[PDB]
RNA sequence: CGUGGUUCGUGGAGCCAUGGGGGAAUCUGGGCGGACCACCGCCUAAGGCUAAGUACUCCGGGUGACCGAUAGCGCACCAGU
RNA sequence: GGCGAGCUAGCCCUGGCCAGGGUGAAGCUGGGGUGAGACCCAGUGGAGGCCCGAACCGGUGGGGGAUGCAAACCCCUCGGA
RNA sequence: UGCGAAUGCCGGCAUGAGUAACGAUAAAGAGGGUGAGAAUCCCUCUCGCCGUAAGCCCAAGGGUUCCUACGCAAUGGUCGUCAGCGUAGGGUUAGGCGGGACCUAAGGUGAAGCCGAAAGGCGUAGCCGAAGGGCAGCCGGUUAAUAUUCCGGCCCUUCCCGCAGGUGCGAUGGGGGGACGCUCUAGGCUAGGGGGACCGGAGCCAUGGACGAGCCCGGCCAGAAGCGCAGGGUGGGAGGUAGGCAAAUCCGCCUCCCAACAAGCUCUGCGUGGUGGGGAAGCCCGUACGGGUGACAACCCCCCGAAGCCAGGGAGCCAAGAAAAGCCUCUAAGCACAACCUGCGGGAACCCGUACCGCAAACCGACACAGGUGGGCGGGUGCAAGAGCACUCAGGCGCGCGGGAGAACCCUCGCCAAGGAACUCUGCAAGUUGGCCCCGUAACUUCGGGAGAAGGGGUGCUCCCUGGGGUGAUGAGCCCCGGGGAGCCGCAGUGAACAGGCUCUGGCGACUGUUUACCAAAAACACAGCUCUCUGCGAACUCGUAAGAGGAGGUAUAGGGAGCGACGCUUGCCCGGUGCCGGAAGGUCAAGGGGAGGGGUGCAAGCCCCGAACCGAAGCCCCGGUGAACGGCGGCCGUAACUAUAACGGUCCUAAGGUAGCGAAAUUCCUUGUCGGGUAAGUUCCGACCUGCACGAAAAGCGUAACGACCGGAGCGCUGUCUCGGCGAGGGACCCGGUGAAAUUGAACUGGCCGUGAAGAUGCGGCCUACCCGUGGCAGGACGAAAAGACCCCGUGGAGCUUUACUGC
RNA sequence: CACCUCGAUGUCGGCUCGUCGCAUCCUGGGGCUGAAGAAGGUCCCAAGGGUUGGGCUGUUCGCCCAUUAAAGCGGCACGCG
RNA sequence: CCUACGGGCAGGCGCCGAGGGUAGGGCCCGUGACUGGGGCGAAGUCGUAACAAGGUAGCUGUACCGGAAGGUGCGGCUGGAUC
RNA sequence: CGCGGGGUGGAGCAGCCCGGUAGCUCGUCGGGCUCAUAACCCGAAGGUCGUCGGUUCAAAUCCGGCCCCCGCAACCA
RNA sequence: UUUAUGCUCU
């Protein structure tokens, strides 16, 4: 039956994308946190062309 | 009149439709003077602020002329009477001698092909607009301005009208469709005649879907809710109100008056 | 008048601060010494700057009656993987 | 304090989809009818939260499954269409 | 700093156990090949399954999975020599396909501007934003793997420059256009398909017959201009002009005058078209596939025919159906040896994607998971039609453990003597019925319905006669609807498959519809419709600190709240309490005003405190009104010439004491009330009565045709439900080979009885019984497993909800 | 009453399958009778076997229909999920 | 089978057919818990509606209401007494 | 046998708190008006306060037991 | 402006 994950490359960037993260002060801290932790990826990796 | 149906389905048995014989070569509307695209939206910026709306037929907005002093003296011919989905009244497309076209809310009687005009001049017959002060006391009128130069606001609903009752200063005394006696400034434009399509009040939607077409989603009773939701929610097998009948937000809804007390407007009113 | 700060929770409640109303004076002027008054004293509000002594440890170093791979940092190992 | 409507609910914009058969509303035309009408009869017509029924949307009853094929499934049956 | 327990933590290894299982019952068999090894890889043949798919093409998503060589440790539920797996190499080619150097939509963002402690929230234009608008490529060939991308053929777009011709050119600005619904639809086409005695073609004559107008195979695709057929769009002049935020010669408006029609002018679709290209069966090779020939292949007539094209086609209808650019026209600044337009010529034309999977072993579900996933194509025959059903083309598959055996038991199926609901809470389940044509069809009814009511008859094949329609000719052929007559065969003719069991009578709900994703689909919600109430418009109301926004670009025939709930007949009395509404008086009432009068301190001027009368809002009090506002609508006693019963009376209380209509009911406790009906028998069912524990009128009352996967009662039909079982099939269970889990587990050398024990003993006492160990089975016990009881209580534990609890906002 | 069980001892009825007790429902054997016979009453012995099919209700139970030699009462965690 | 055989008879099939069966309608009669009124019946209960102006003139069609006769509204009739 | 309210002339009600005296309507009886009855008018009679005990100087009254009446409750199970 | 009523057969 229809599960929760329904991948959509635009949805993903539009939602957790880097630019989305930078618009909101709350998001900028996510990046602040993630960077401070040493995360290799500050943002969900996405593709398409 | 009003159209009826033989009961070849239930609902079709009680269903009743408007009579469209009064409607002159409508179908395609007048792309110029209207329409504009109409932003159909049921909530404000974000959230629902009027319950139970949405869906229903797409609509083009006919941008109608609610201020006629705009073209004083310039007469015009009534070209057609049209269907307007954005109001209960019908609209009348009129061609000005100017070559300018505008829609008006079609008054009762207003025949296709007759002349119309607005101004302090202006014969006191149907379709003509005049500053209130120049209208013979006792005549019925529609599409009145509430303050001069601010556009018509009163008596625009199908079948509605207002009567000029007397004069008092720079103000005249109207009896509004509500029955309220109000003073309006004499400079305010009105237009002689009642609105028309007065059979409007007598149609019967007939079915749930018919309400869906008009953009009205189902309305649910507080009685059917839970206490979380409404003053009337909860119980355990039906229930009287168990308190003064209230709205979802707590205020009483049977009698409790709501007009703001100390309101400048108060000084110009006198009825129900 | 309404509040905050002070140990002061309206208390005899001053002092410093100030959202609202009213609203001065320039040394014989003004503030304070815990309601108020007198006396005796202290200090000069409504402009501004000012090193050092102080706080911390991403970083480098030196030490340990500190751990010794289930410990010690989550990671002694290409782990914020 | 942030993260979530890529599940689900509602709404907004733009598209798409609904085999085949049945019933035969109004209106129209003609005829009868009358002072003129209402109206009646044919034919035409093709209305409907109309009927039967696939796709599609469902989830009624029963059986099976119960460390399952499956953290909601399978079969038969059934609702809308 | 010492561990045995914390359903402790981390790890390792055990038990169950060679046990369950190995993931759809579409299905397999043999020969040959490879190889250390083969049921599992390759090839051949036979068999089976999909075929509105289980075939093919797009979009998502995935991201090397693609092709090839060399490999089998692991991954593969077995095995693998194979693989979507390991190593390596290769593979994705565009001015025309998609997206971008185009347009705008919701929404997002946001110069101006507005608001907010900060963060930030709004917001006009503008900008961003697409599966919408716009825009130029069709047919073949080719690679192991890409192709509208490379190649071949034919055909187009834009940009730059240049000639020639032409014109007032010129825009982000004005105008036109783009430009739009749902249902039903016309004519003409196309895709697609069937047939052909005609055209082309390797071959074939079996097994009794056939050398035949035999069988088998194929009989097209693309194509500029021109042309032809069908169709879309469109009036042409002139005068006036004050409107289209400047200006227009354009558009709009008024008046004349000509066309009335596609006539013309255009733009599409289809046909034809120079030319180009494809081109079966079969046979021969070689696979791991494809290649040769068939060929110099043929390449044509008839018929059916779209939901697709001509397309902005037409008609009807109410719910009244995007935008912007491209484009055309108008003019403005400007410039007019510019510029723009037409034609020809030369040149210029960028970035991204392109492999492969894609109803699935490559996407979403931890899995090679019986689930989920949007658009297009989806052939033939038959069955009334159809995408339905059966069988089948192309194409694709037999589902990644097998071999046997023929027990119980389970699942999924088939049949059954006599009976026929006797089963059971219930006909649950299963049966019956079942498509089409015809005959026929009741109560009631809102006149539509109820109706597929009910109940019946027909249904195949053959020969003969025969009526209409389409296309062609007014014909033949090919299709398409039939009508009549005589016969034939079986148990049976919708011979297989897909196809309602029916009736009677209650309750609830009017109806279609909606809901507890995953135990409830309902008498619950919603619903048209009735009433009350608020709202005069910067409306009420809602969201927000605000700005702002929804309401609504609406205006009382409108909008908000509330209850009721189609429709029919109706909806009674009480305003004392609560709420709401009205009330310019009066009572009380806060800050404030006012200060009679008192006080502290000073030598004093004074400074500083209290403080009475009085004047001070809303609110409450008070006076009224109000029921489709919250709500409420009695008790005792007596009484008629048989008895009974009480129309009648007395008295006490109330704000008023329940009207109509209903009533042992979705309500009735006593209760299976009493009576009547149904049955041989009826706690239920139907009809009554009324003693209504405890109906009653918009939390509506009483009815109502139609409707319902709702709940109740009855009958007919028919049955494995049952008397009462039996036999049979297949998938499991069982045996053999391969792979191999799970909860659970203090340790065990783990028997019965009668006692005893913390009151239910394998473990204590007494007696009894009992050689050691398994396998298939049943479920009585191990107070069996599972979940630190959901009930209950306890905790000065928590949370949701309520109110005339308290206190606040 | 509150003794084992609340880190769980699943609760009525039906079905299935029983087994045991005897305070015996029938059948066998008896004594007494207000036992003529036949048929009963009442008590004693006796547990071997038997102890029907339906209507109603979830029912146990009970009422009822038709029968019968009889339509027995109990226990077994109100035996047995 | 008999023939006087292009024959008849027996025998076979077919139509219709008494009726039987199944299914659904129509009319009529009897009967039914209970229920509606009606008639009648020497001396029951409650009132007073009508006849005299009936002590509210009466009657009337309709509508609402009430233990009962009745009352009231609207309109109508005189078949109303009284100066 | 839980809680609450009751029991008073013939009927229905007061009086019970707080002590000391029993009141209202109806009915009953006598007399009147009337031809007569009712209505109406004038008079009068009638209760030991459910019951036994207790308290006080005194009990319908305050207290206790018993017998009846009405109302409410009987829930998780 | 207070009244209503009069058993059965002759
Ligand atoms: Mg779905
Ligand atoms: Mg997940
Ligand atoms: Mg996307
Ligand atoms: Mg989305
Ligand atoms: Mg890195
Ligand atoms: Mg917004
Ligand atoms: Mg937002
Ligand atoms: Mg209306
Ligand atoms: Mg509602
Ligand atoms: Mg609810
Ligand atoms: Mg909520
Ligand atoms: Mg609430
Ligand atoms: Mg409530
Ligand atoms: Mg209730
Ligand atoms: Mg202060
Ligand atoms: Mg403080
Ligand atoms: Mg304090
Ligand atoms: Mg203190
Ligand atoms: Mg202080
Ligand atoms: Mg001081
Ligand atoms: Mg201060
Ligand atoms: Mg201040
Ligand atoms: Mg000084
Ligand atoms: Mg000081
Ligand atoms: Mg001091
Ligand atoms: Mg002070
Ligand atoms: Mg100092
Ligand atoms: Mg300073
Ligand atoms: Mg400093
Ligand atoms: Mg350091
Ligand atoms: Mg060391
Ligand atoms: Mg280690
Ligand atoms: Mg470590
Ligand atoms: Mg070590
Ligand atoms: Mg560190
Ligand atoms: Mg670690
Ligand atoms: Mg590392
Ligand atoms: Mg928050
Ligand atoms: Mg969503
Ligand atoms: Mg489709
Ligand atoms: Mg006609
Ligand atoms: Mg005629
Ligand atoms: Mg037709
Ligand atoms: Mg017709
Ligand atoms: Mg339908
Ligand atoms: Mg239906
Ligand atoms: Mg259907
Ligand atoms: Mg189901
Ligand atoms: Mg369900
Ligand atoms: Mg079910
Ligand atoms: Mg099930
Ligand atoms: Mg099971
Ligand atoms: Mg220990
Ligand atoms: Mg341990
Ligand atoms: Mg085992
Ligand atoms: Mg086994
Ligand atoms: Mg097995
Ligand atoms: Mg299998
Ligand atoms: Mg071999
Ligand atoms: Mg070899
Ligand atoms: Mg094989
Ligand atoms: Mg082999
Ligand atoms: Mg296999
Ligand atoms: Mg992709
Ligand atoms: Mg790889
Ligand atoms: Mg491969
Ligand atoms: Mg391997
Ligand atoms: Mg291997
Ligand atoms: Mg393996
Ligand atoms: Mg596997
Ligand atoms: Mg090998
Ligand atoms: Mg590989
Ligand atoms: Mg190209
Ligand atoms: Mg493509
Ligand atoms: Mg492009
Ligand atoms: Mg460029
Ligand atoms: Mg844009
Ligand atoms: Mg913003
Ligand atoms: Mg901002
Ligand atoms: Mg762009
Ligand atoms: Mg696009
Ligand atoms: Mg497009
Ligand atoms: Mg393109
Ligand atoms: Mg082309
Ligand atoms: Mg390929
Ligand atoms: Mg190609
Ligand atoms: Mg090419
Ligand atoms: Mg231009
Ligand atoms: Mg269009
Ligand atoms: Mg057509
Ligand atoms: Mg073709
Ligand atoms: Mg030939
Ligand atoms: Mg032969
Ligand atoms: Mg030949
Ligand atoms: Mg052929
Ligand atoms: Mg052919
Ligand atoms: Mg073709
Ligand atoms: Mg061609
Ligand atoms: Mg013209
Ligand atoms: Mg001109
Ligand atoms: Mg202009
Ligand atoms: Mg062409
Ligand atoms: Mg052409
Ligand atoms: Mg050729
Ligand atoms: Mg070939
Ligand atoms: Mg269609
Ligand atoms: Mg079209
Ligand atoms: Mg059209
Ligand atoms: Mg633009
Ligand atoms: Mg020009
Ligand atoms: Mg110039
Ligand atoms: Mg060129
Ligand atoms: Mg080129
Ligand atoms: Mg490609
Ligand atoms: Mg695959
Ligand atoms: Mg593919
Ligand atoms: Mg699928
Ligand atoms: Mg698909
Ligand atoms: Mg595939
Ligand atoms: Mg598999
Ligand atoms: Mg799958
Ligand atoms: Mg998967
Ligand atoms: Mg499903
Ligand atoms: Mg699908
Ligand atoms: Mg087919
Ligand atoms: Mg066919
Ligand atoms: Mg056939
Ligand atoms: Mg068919
Ligand atoms: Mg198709
Ligand atoms: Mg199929
Ligand atoms: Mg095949
Ligand atoms: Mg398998
Ligand atoms: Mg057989
Ligand atoms: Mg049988
Ligand atoms: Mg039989
Ligand atoms: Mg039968
Ligand atoms: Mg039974
Ligand atoms: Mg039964
Ligand atoms: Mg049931
Ligand atoms: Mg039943
Ligand atoms: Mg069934
Ligand atoms: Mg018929
Ligand atoms: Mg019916
Ligand atoms: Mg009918
Ligand atoms: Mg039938
Ligand atoms: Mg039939
Ligand atoms: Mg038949
Ligand atoms: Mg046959
Ligand atoms: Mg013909
Ligand atoms: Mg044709
Ligand atoms: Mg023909
Ligand atoms: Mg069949
Ligand atoms: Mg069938
Ligand atoms: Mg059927
Ligand atoms: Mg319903
Ligand atoms: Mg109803
Ligand atoms: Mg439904
Ligand atoms: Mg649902
Ligand atoms: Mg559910
Ligand atoms: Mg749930
Ligand atoms: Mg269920
Ligand atoms: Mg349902
Ligand atoms: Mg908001
Ligand atoms: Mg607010
Ligand atoms: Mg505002
Ligand atoms: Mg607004
Ligand atoms: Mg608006
Ligand atoms: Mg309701
Ligand atoms: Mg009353
Ligand atoms: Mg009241
Ligand atoms: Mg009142
Ligand atoms: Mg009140
Ligand atoms: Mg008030
Ligand atoms: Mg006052
Ligand atoms: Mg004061
Ligand atoms: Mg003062
Ligand atoms: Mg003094
Ligand atoms: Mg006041
Ligand atoms: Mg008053
Ligand atoms: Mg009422
Ligand atoms: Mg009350
Ligand atoms: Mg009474
Ligand atoms: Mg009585
Ligand atoms: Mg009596
Ligand atoms: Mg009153
Ligand atoms: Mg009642
Ligand atoms: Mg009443
Ligand atoms: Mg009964
Ligand atoms: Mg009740
Ligand atoms: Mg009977
Ligand atoms: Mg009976
Ligand atoms: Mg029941
Ligand atoms: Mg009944
Ligand atoms: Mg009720
Ligand atoms: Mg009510
Ligand atoms: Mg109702
Ligand atoms: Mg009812
Ligand atoms: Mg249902
Ligand atoms: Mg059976
Ligand atoms: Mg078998
Ligand atoms: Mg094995
Ligand atoms: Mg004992
Ligand atoms: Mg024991
Ligand atoms: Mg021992
Ligand atoms: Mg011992
Ligand atoms: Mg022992
Ligand atoms: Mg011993
Ligand atoms: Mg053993
Ligand atoms: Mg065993
Ligand atoms: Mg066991
Ligand atoms: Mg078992
Ligand atoms: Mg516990
Ligand atoms: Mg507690
Ligand atoms: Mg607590
Ligand atoms: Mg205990
Ligand atoms: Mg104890
Ligand atoms: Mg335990
Ligand atoms: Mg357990
Ligand atoms: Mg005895
Ligand atoms: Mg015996
Ligand atoms: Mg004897
Ligand atoms: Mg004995
Ligand atoms: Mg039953
Ligand atoms: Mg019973
Ligand atoms: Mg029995
Ligand atoms: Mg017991
Ligand atoms: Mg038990
Ligand atoms: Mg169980
Ligand atoms: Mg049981
Ligand atoms: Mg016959
Ligand atoms: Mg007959
Ligand atoms: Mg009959
Ligand atoms: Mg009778
Ligand atoms: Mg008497
Ligand atoms: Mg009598
Ligand atoms: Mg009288
Ligand atoms: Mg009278
Ligand atoms: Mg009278
Ligand atoms: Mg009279
Ligand atoms: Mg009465
Ligand atoms: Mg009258
Ligand atoms: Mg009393
Ligand atoms: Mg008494
Ligand atoms: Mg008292
Ligand atoms: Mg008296
Ligand atoms: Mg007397
Ligand atoms: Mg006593
Ligand atoms: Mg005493
Ligand atoms: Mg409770
Ligand atoms: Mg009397
Ligand atoms: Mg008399
Ligand atoms: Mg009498
Ligand atoms: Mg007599």
């Amino acid at each position: 039956m229809k599960r929760t994950w329904q991948p959509n490359r635009r949805k993903r960037a539009k939602t957790h994308g880097f630019r989305a993260r930078m618009r909101t002060p709350g998001g900028r801290k996510v990046l602040k946190r993630r960077r401070q932790k040493g995360r290799w990826r500050l943002t969900p990796a996405v593709r398409k062309r | 009149a009003v159209k009826k149906f033989k009961p070849y389905t239930p609902s079709r048995r009680f269903m009743t439709v408007a009579d469209f014989s009064e409607i002159t070569k409508t179908e395609p509307e007048k792309s110029l003077v209207k329409p504009l695209k109409k932003t159909g939206g049921r909530n404000n910026q974000g959230r629902i602020t009027v319950r139970f709306r949405g869906g229903g037929h797409k609509r083009l907005y006919r941008i109608i002329d609610f201020k006629r002093w705009d073209k004083v003296g310039i007469p015009a011919k009534v070209a057609a009477i049209e269907y307007d989905p954005n109001r209960s009244a019908r609209i009348a497309l009129l061609h000005y001698v100017d070559g300018e076209k505008r829609y008006i809310i079609a008054p009762d009687g207003l025949q296709v092909g007759q002349q119309v005009v607005a101004g302090p001049d202006a014969p006191i017959q149907v379709g003509n607009a005049l500053p209130l002060r120049f209208i013979p006391v006792g005549t019925v009128v529609h599409a009145v301005e509430l303050e001069p130069k601010k556009g018509a606001k009163l008596a625009r609903a199908a079948g509605t009208s207002a009567q000029i009752q007397g004069r008092e200063g720079d103000y005249v005394i109207l009896r509004l469709p509500s029955g309220e006696l109000r003073k309006v400034h004499g400079e305010c434009y009105a237009t002689v005649g009642a609105v028309g399509n007065a059979d409007h009040k007598n149609i019967v939607l007939g079915k749930a879907g018919r309400s869906r077409w008009l953009g009205r989603r189902p309305h649910v009773r507080g009685a059917a809710m839970n206490p979380v939701d409404h003053p009337h929610g909860g119980g355990e097998g039906r229930a009287p109100r168990g308190r003064p009948p209230a709205s979802p937000w707590g205020w009483q809804t049977k009698g409790l008056k709501t007009r703001k007390r100390r309101k400048p407007s108060s000084r110009f009113i006198i009825a129900r």
